This record gives structure tokens, sequence and C-alpha cells, in this order.
């Protein structure tokens, strides 16, 4: 039915099951247990020495737990990356996340890992944007020009950047 | 066997670039075959498994536990990270760190690793201290997989790395319990499509595959038909404009002629 895509991870929703988890991913791409404890973990396409993948973490173990949190490395690309190493070095800790965008650029990142650490409450939600450059971003590869912001309760706590110009 | 040699030669011209070979017997450490055994390549995450025999060295010596917890946080994250991103909050023990970058080619468990024993610098010493004076590792993941041509920075030789890793796999230098750990690290799921599409049943394999940028892939294993290991096999090929599945591919003919000549 496909591998892990993009478009399936934005269908899957925090609150669901892992059977509804399950159901649209496609059994057959994810495994849980081993390296992953209770969490499921779904591979897309291969890229670099792994694959293009999402992992899912639920409030616990049981067969009817939720989804608390999302994550993915390259099954988002960005909408139009215009991040560049002058946007990053004006980005500062305590913005909330409008400012971070309105610097870096409304395209330029996508959702690398969402958390809500007391589901269902949206309070303490962590969040780690994953940001490119014009050219940056590699759905097989490595990046050439990308970034990581990671917010608490929408505010940023801190960056990083690799290879930006 | 020369027919593999045949087939090395062949790969070189569908990628377009270079290979390099060697077969090594591991119980003697007679060279069986090579090809380019002395021209640089990058070693991409392969080098994980000498950062593991570095940290197991440690562990000999009473200096590492494979139980100590190592916290990290969002700072430490980097590209192709799916094992030590889902621990974030609880941490990850230095067993499991290895466990993440040889299976799983985890990028941030690599770096955390290399933290743990000082960075590239000391594990550049520490292959030094055992006679390798050629491997080098000079970056953290994910720089390291960058591949400039003529660049000697994060490369190895298929020679050294083949001898360095039959040293760590059956010399003196790490006890018989951190061997067996390395081994099982490594006879544990990335590279299905490389070597191990070859295997015949029964047949013995741990491995370790890289990829990096500007056509880069590469595997080191250890294998041996009866569930035990009597041959290191080393590949690395850099340059290359072809596909992933291309290169890939190439690969697994490689092994595909080495198990058919053994
Ligand atoms: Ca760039």
């Amino acid at each position: 039915a496909g591998v892990m895509t993009g478009a399936k991870f934005t269908q899957i929703q925090f609150g669901m099951t892992r059977q509804q988890v399950l159901d649209i991913a496609g059994a057959e791409n994810c495994e849980t247990g081993g390296s992953f404890g209770d969490s499921i973990h779904c591979r897309g396409h291969a890229a670099g020495d792994y694959y293009a993948y999402a992992t899912f973490g639920f409030t616990s173990a049981a067969a009817d737990a939720k989804v608390d949190s999302k994550s993915q490395e390259k099954l988002l690309a960005p909408s139009a990356p215009t991040l560049t190493l002058a946007k990053f070095n004006q980005v500062t800790v305590g913005m909330t996340r409008a400012q971070v965008l309105a610097t870096v650029g409304q395209g330029s990142c996508t959702t690398w890992s969402e958390y809500y650490p007391a589901y269902p409450s949206t309070a303490g939600v962590t969040l780690s944007l994953s940001c490119f450059d014009v050219d940056g971003y590699s759905s097989t590869g490595f990046y050439r020009g990308s970034a990581h912001l990671w917010f608490t309760d929408g505010v940023l706590q801190g960056k990083r950047q690799w290879d930006l110009v | 066997h020369p027919e593999t040699l045949v087939k090395v030669k062949d790969a070189e011209d569908q990628l377009g670039a270079r290979v390099g070979y060697i077969e090594l017997d591991l119980n003697s450490g007679k060279i069986l075959e090579s090809f380019r055994p002395e021209e640089r390549f990058p070693m991409m995450s392969t080098f994980k498994v000498l950062l593991c025999g570095a940290v197991l060295s440690r562990i000999d010596a009473g200096q590492e536990q494979l139980g100590r917890r190592i916290h990290y946080s969002q700072n430490d994250l980097v590209e192709y990270s799916p094992v030590t991103e889902k621990h974030l909050t609880d941490g990850m023990t230095v067993r499991e760190l290895c466990s993440a970058a040889i299976t799983m080619s985890d990028n941030t468990a690599a770096n955390l690793l290399l933290t743990t024993i000082g960075g590239p610098k000391e594990l550049t010493a520490f292959l030094h201290n055992m006679g390798d004076h050629v491997t080098r590792l000079d970056r953290w993941e994910p720089e390291l997989n960058e591949a400039i041509p003529n660049d000697e920075r994060d490369t190895t030789m298929p020679v050294a790395m083949a001898t360095t890793l039959r040293k760590l796999l059956t010399g003196e230098l790490l006890t018989l319990a951190s061997r067996q750990q390395l081994i099982d690290w490594m006879e544990a799921k990335v590279a299905g499509p490389l070597l191990r599409s070859a295997l015949p049943a029964g047949w013995f394999i741990a491995d370790k595959s890289g990829a990096g940028e500007r056509g880069s892939r590469g595997i080191i294993a250890a294998l041996g038909p009866d569930g035990k290991p009597s041959r290191i096999v080393v590949i690395y090929t850099t340059g290359s404009q072809a596909t992933m599945d291309e290169r890939n591919r190439q690969i697994a003919e490689i092994g595909a002629s080495l198990i058919k000549h053994w």
C-alpha cells in the first residue's frame, strides 16, 4: 500500500489509537518494540544509510493508548525554503513561533518532533522544527544547509545549524 | 578469486567511480584479494564499529560501564537519529547507544559516544596506538559524510580498515567478552540489500554499511559459512553519480561473486 509518506504522516492525529495509526501508515511499514519500546516506527523510502521515517509515541503500552508524540525525518518537504545563515543568526531564544517564522521564512520549516507530555492537555508541548535553505533539504541524501529550532509552550528554547551560508 | 576482480572492474565502469576492495583471511591476516587497497575513501558510518571498539576498550579498562546512562537534549540531535530522538526524555545507556549507532546508523548516538571518548581526535589516537597510522576521524556527524574529492579528512584505506577490524575482532586488544559484544552488534539491520542479499542459508555475517555524499557507499564485514566468520571483506566506493539503487546493486554483485567463488 506504499511506504510511509508525508501525506500519511499528516493524516495521523494526536489522540489516535495504535490501530488507527497502523491502518493509515500501513502495518508492513511499521515496527514496535526492540529499540523503539512501545512507540510505532514506520519507514518510508531508503535514505542515506537508513530511511525516511515517522515515529509515533503513545500515552502508554496499552492497545488503546493514544498518540501523544509525532516525529519524522525526510517525509515532509519545506514549501518555500529561504533560510540563510544571516536569518538564522537573527533568531533569538524567547521568540514565539510566529516571530521565528517571520525571521527564517514562512515556508522554510517542517515539523521534526511534536510532543504533549501532559496529553490530553497541551501544556508543556515541545516542538522541534527542521528548517532548510534553498537547496538544503534532501529526502534521500544528506542535508546541505539546515537548522533545528526547538520550543516549549510555543517559545524558542534553542537553535543549532549545519552548513548554512 | 579473479572473477570477483572482474566484477570489481565492471563496478568501476558502471558507476564511473573508484572501488576499493579487500578480502582478508581472518585467521592468518593475509590478503586474499585486493583492488586499490591503498587509496583513500570516506569511512562514512563504517567508522562506528571502530568507535564502539574504542568504547569497549575503556570498558575493559574499567573506565566506562555498559550500563552507564547518558542524558542528552535537543541540542545534541542531528540528522538521521531515529533511536536517540525517540529516547530523548529518558536518556540511553552506553550499550544502547552502540547498538543504535551500529544497527541503525543513528548519527546522534555516534556523536554522544564520540563525546564519551574525547572526540574525533581521541578516536584517531586510539587507532594510532593499535598500529593504524592511516585511518583518521576528523569531524562529527553529520559533516564527516561530506566526501569532498581529494579531502583526506574522515578517510581510511581498504587495507587499513581491514587490518584494524581484524585486530579488533580477533586480537588481544579487547577481552573476549567485548569482542563478542562488538560482533553481536554487527550481526544484528539496514544493510539487507548489500552483502546479506547474496548470503546462503547458515552463513554468518557481522557487517556495518555506510553512505555519504558524492555517491559514497561502503561496507565492512566479517563473514563465513556454517555460522562462523573466516574472512573480512571491505568495499568502498566514492565519486559516482549513479543512483543509490545502482550503487547498492554493484556492491551486491561483488558480494555474489565473492560467495560464488569462496
Ligand atoms: Ca545550502
